[PDB]
């Protein structure tokens, strides 16, 4: 296969969260905003070369939830199995004094699509700037999930990804600390 | 917390030399497990489990779904295909490329050489080492390729190798978005 | 330039929702 484009959606309960997103070979072309019913590209530029009616998602949700209520019922209520993520993290590039980088965490390979990220410097929690992304599909059909933080790379920080999954049996942590 | 209850859907279009050859699936999912599916190249529902028996016979039933579901490959994948072909399939930005010097332990000295490759796209990359013009491999060591989840990648092949005075290293890299290999060299 | 979504069957006609076990 030269390319592969796959329409993944979600329902979960009792969270009552569910999820609508477009990928193509690994990554996200756009994903659906539920609450506000808008559609958003990962990559700004996207909106000016196609679009999407958000609307459409909301219906599929719709069904994916009464499927679920069904299925739950069928399948005896039989739980989930819990499946701790494997959590790594790197910068954008390679890390220069005093010049703009960007911190990676990379959580994957796990469900459910539930997890707390808290992005800690020296120990402190930290939000200045932080972004991420939606929970994204893979071929094991488990999840991955990316979470950034843009620094200032320097000798006198340190930085910690701060992971929390119900089939983690405590708080997963992941060090980074600049090269001299 | 609680038990969870998860229902996953994928409907996914394989192309194979553009839009020559395409294969539609769609596929359901509960708890992690998949129960039913259509393959475009059956052309109805198929069971996976137990579950899904009862499902893929009450959908077959009903041609008329079917039918909209054989031509998805045609109004579904091909046009979709269409619309984002420009920016997916030919998307293409060149890789930065830097050599430097690392250590294998914060102990003694350099005696690791990296080759940077980053924020590129696809992902496709071939990245070799030369040591005074000739093809280095047993002593490589990668990161395998990265994926930074916005669209762009990047790999780290270093080189288990301890510079002497004299001795020339190359990083050579070869990649979709230039018709010639690029190359950075590096002197000891 | 319309990206077009794939519209999911429904398992059956219920339309009720359940609390799930605890
Ligand atoms: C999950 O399904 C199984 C089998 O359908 C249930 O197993 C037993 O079911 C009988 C009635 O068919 C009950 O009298 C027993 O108490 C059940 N034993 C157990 C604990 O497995 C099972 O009850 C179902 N799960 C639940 C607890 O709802
Ligand atoms: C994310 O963090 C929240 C808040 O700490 C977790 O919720 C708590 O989970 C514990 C179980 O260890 C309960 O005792 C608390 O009552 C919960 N707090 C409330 C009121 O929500 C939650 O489990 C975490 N989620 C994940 C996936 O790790
Ligand atoms: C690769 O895909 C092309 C269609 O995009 C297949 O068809 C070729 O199409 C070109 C023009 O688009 C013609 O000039 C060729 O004659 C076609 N191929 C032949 C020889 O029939 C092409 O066949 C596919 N490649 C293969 C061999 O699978």
């Amino acid at each position: 296969e030269e390319h592969v484009i796959i329409q993944a959606e979600f329902y979960l309960n009792p969270d009552q969260s569910g999820e609508f997103m477009f990928d193509f070979d690994g990554d996200e072309i756009f994903h659906v905003d539920m609450a506000k019913k808008e559609t958003v590209w990962r990559l700004e530029e996207f909106g000016r070369f196609a679009s999407f009616e958000a609307q459409g998602a909301l219906a599929n949700i719709a069904v994916d939830k009464a499927n679920l209520e069904i299925m739950t019922k069928r399948s005896n209520y039989t739980p989930i199995t819990n499946v701790p993520p494997e959590v790594t993290v790197l910068t954008n590039s390679p890390v220069e004094l005093r010049e703009p980088n960007v911190l990676i965490c990379f959580i994957d390979k796990f469900t459910p699509p539930v997890v707390n990220v808290t992005w800690l410097r020296n120990g402190k929690p930290v939000t200045t700037g932080v972004s991420e992304t939606v929970f994204l599909p893979r071929e094991d059909h488990l999840f991955r999930k990316f979470h950034y933080l843009p620094f200032l790379p320097s000798t006198e920080d340190v930085y910690d990804c701060r992971v929390e999954h119900w089939g983690l049996d405590e708080p997963l942590l992941k060090h980074w600390e600049f090269d001299a | 917390t609680r038990p969870r209850f998860l229902e996953l859907l994928k409907s996914e279009c394989h192309f194979f030399n553009g839009t020559e050859r395409v294969r539609f699936l769609e596929r359901y999912f509960h708890n992690q497990e998949e129960f039913v599916r259509f393959d475009s190249d059956v052309g109805e529902y198929r069971a996976v489990t137990e579950l899904g028996r009862p499902v893929a016979e009450s959908w077959n039933s009903q041609k008329d779904l079917l039918e909209q579901k054989r031509g998805q490959v045609d109004t579904y994948c091909r046009h979709n295909y269409g619309v984002v072909e420009s920016f997916t399939v030919q998307r293409r930005v060149h890789p930065q490329v830097t050599v430097y010097p690392a250590k294998t332990q914060p102990l003694q000295h350099h005696n690791l050489l990296v080759c940077s490759v980053s924020g590129f796209y696809p992902g496709s990359i071939e990245v070799r080492w030369f040591r005074n013009g000739q093809e280095e491999k047993t002593g490589v060591v990668s990161t395998g390729l990265i994926h930074n989840g916005d669209w762009t990648f990047q790999t780290l092949v270093m080189l288990e190798t301890v510079p002497r005075s004299g001795e020339v290293y190359t990083c050579q890299v070869e990649h979709p978005s230039v018709t010639s290999p690029l190359t950075v060299e590096w002197r000891a | 330039q319309h990206i077009r979504c794939n519209i999911p069957k429904r398992i059956g006609p219920s339309k009720v929702a359940t609390l799930v076990p605890r």
